[PDB]
């Protein structure tokens, strides 16, 4: 299957866009690899592939019934997550110098998310009375921040790529 | 984490201009990005200020439209520009980075705490002039040399005697705007009287708008 | 859109000053975001104050501030003649907007009076063949900076081509400023001696050049 293309990218998106691609018609943990390789959960007939950007703590985030800002307002997962997930670093890959901002995520949403919808508005989340029209300031925001990554950050706050594998059976 | 604006330019009524804040060492996208306006004799005026992350902009209800305020993300960059310049709009126009962390416990903090380096506008209608640089001879304990330049159009002018480290008693006063739209200031001296024909004073005088380096001996 | 201070506040070395900030009942009432910002005539701003009362590191402790009700201030304590400066108050609205208040000058007290010294210098003769001539009075290290300039032709006062800065700050606390005199040739060559008077909390030197 087309691996070489999804896993090793030059480039992968915000989380704010999530990108899926989706294989069909068509070890990993062994020789170790990577930081993060659970199979939760453990033949499959829709076979689902993601990447994006998060930070090495957060990684918490993307599971069943869990709780913060990359699963809350940026991509959250069911209660009965089949599947198997490889996190791994890309500080060498994702850090500049005074700045890496070619990456962002969704802060300013008013709800969660179910599970699996992507959502990339950057229209001016509603926060007062006082209206927002798309000028923002106090009362009116930005949706988003970027993650501004950078090569020093210690063992919290360096970009982790990830490899979500999950599944449905029809 | 340093900030660092682009240079005083000059325009005639009408045009426009581009201004550049550039930042080094922190990260350009977490907080906002202001410009305030301080012409002189007058207090800091607000104007407005531009997400770093891809767009969005609001303004103070006297610079509306005419201000417009950009970003780059490649060489952490911000812009300004000035459309429709009348003669009242010559001022210091800062960048300021202050902004949006949070609103919540973890992070949080606003209040305009990375300024930058005075980037000025003069809007006039003369022309570039370049500098003429006629010495001014000394006149027994002190004595006072110096070098007049006349003429100019615009500022600044960078002056330094002997172009290095001989800088006892050096003061170069600021010019004043002679009646004509020229400048003219004076780089005088202060050297001990037995110097006098025993030492050579040349002073370096340098207007890059002209494209003129100067230098003559007292 | 209006936020008030007083335009100017007088105090005394080792004492403290106040320096209040009104805003009503929209953003320096129910809103603790008031900020302080300090401003030395050349520099950019500096922060002073951010959050209503905490200090940015590097600030002294010497600066301090509250808001309640629809009073902001700002206390210096025991002050400093390197304290003084333009300290500018500002907060954030409802209207979504950023105001910066009219601006409060400190001035700091009890400082010796200092007199000009004045170097005055001839005509350039190299100008002379360049057909046009200056006359350069350079006034420096006076206190407090105020000088009235008048030129004089051996006697008699001379108004045209007379041109002179407004006095500005030098970087030792005192005042400096320059005047320059637009002569033609044929004016400087028929005088005796054209003089420099500059003056300062009446006083009376007064530098003279002649041909």
């Amino acid at each position: 299957c087309p691996f070489g293309e999804v896993f090793n990218a030059t480039r992968f998106a915000s989380v704010y866009a999530w990108n899926r691609k989706r294989i069909s018609n068509c070890v990993l943990y062994n020789s170790a690899s990577f930081s993060t390789f659970k199979c939760y959960g453990v033949c499959f007939t829709n076979v689902y592939a993601d990447s994006f950007v998060i930070r090495g703590d957060e990684v918490r985030q993307i599971a069943p019934g869990q709780t913060g800002k990359i699963a809350d307002y940026n991509y959250k997962l069911p209660d009965d997550f089949t599947g198997c997930v490889i996190a791994w670093n890309s500080n060498n890959l994702d850090s500049k110098v005074g700045g890496n901002y070619n990456y962002l995520y969704r802060l300013f949403r008013k709800s969660n998310l179910k599970p699996f919808e992507r959502d990339i508005s950057t229209e001016i989340y509603q926060a007062g009375s006082t209206p927002c029209n798309g000028v923002e300031g106090f009362n009116c925001y930005f949706p988003l921040q970027s993650y501004g990554f950078q090569p020093t950050n210690g063992v919290g706050y360096q970009p982790y790529r990830v490899v979500v594998l999950s599944f449905e059976l029809l | 984490v340093q900030l660092v604006q682009s240079g005083a330019e000059v325009k005639k009524p009408g045009a426009s201009v581009r201004v550049s804040c550039k930042a080094s060492g922190y990260t350009f996208t977490g907080y906002y990005m202001h410009w305030v306006r301080q012409a002189p004799g007058q207090g800091l005026e607000w104007m407005g200020w531009i997400n770093p992350i891809s767009d969005g902009t609001n303004y103070a209800q006297k610079f509306q439209g005419w201000v417009t305020m950009t970003r780059d993300t490649s060489i952490s960059t911000v812009y300004m520009e000035l459309s429709r310049l009348r003669s009242d709009d010559t001022a210091v126009y800062y960048c300021a980075r202050g902004g949006s962390r949070c609103s919540g416990g973890n992070c949080y903090g606003w209040a305009y705490d990375a300024f930058d380096i005075w980037g000025q506008g003069t809007m006039i209608t003369v022309s570039s002039a370049s500098t003429k640089g006629p010495s001014v001879f000394p006149l027994g304990g002190t004595a006072a040399l110096g070098c007049l330049v006349k003429d100019y159009f615009p500022e600044p002018v960078t002056v330094s005697w002997n172009s290095g480290a001989l800088t006892s008693g050096v003061h170069t006063f600021p010019a004043v705007l002679q009646s004509s739209g020229l400048y003219s200031l004076s780089s005088v001296v202060t050297v001990p009287s037995s110097s006098l024909g025993t030492q050579t004073y040349i002073c370096n005088v340098n207007h890059k708008p002209s494209n003129t380096k100067v230098d003559k001996k007292v | 859109s209006a936020l008030t201070q007083p335009a100017s506040v007088s105090g005394s070395p080792g004492q403290s000053i106040t320096i209040s900030c009104t805003g009503t009942s929209s953003d320096v009432g129910g809103y603790n975001f008031v900020s302080w910002y300090q401003q030395h005539p050349g520099k950019a701003p500096k922060l002073m104050i951010y959050d209503v009362s905490k200090r940015p590191s590097g600030v002294s402790n010497r600066f301090s501030g509250s808001k309640s009700g629809n009073t902001a201030s700002l206390t210096i304590s025991g002050l400093q003649a390197e304290d003084e400066a333009d300290c500018y108050c500002s907060s954030y609205t409802s209207s979504s907007t950023f105001v910066f208040g009219t601006g409060t000058k400190v001035t700091v007290l009890g400082q010796p009076k200092a007199n000009p010294t004045v170097t005055l210098f001839p005509p350039s003769s190299e100008e002379l063949q360049a057909n046009k001539a200056t006359l350069v009075c350079l006034i420096s290290d006076f206190y407090p900076g105020a000088v009235t300039v008048a030129w004089k032709a051996d006697g008699s006062p001379v108004k045209a081509g007379v041109e002179t800065t407004k006095p500005s700050k030098q970087s030792n606390n005192k005042y400096a400023a320059s005047s320059y005199l637009s002569l033609t040739p044929e004016q400087w060559k028929s005088h005796r001696s054209y003089s420099c008077q500059v003056t300062h909390e009446g006083s009376t030197v007064e530098k003279t050049v002649a041909p």
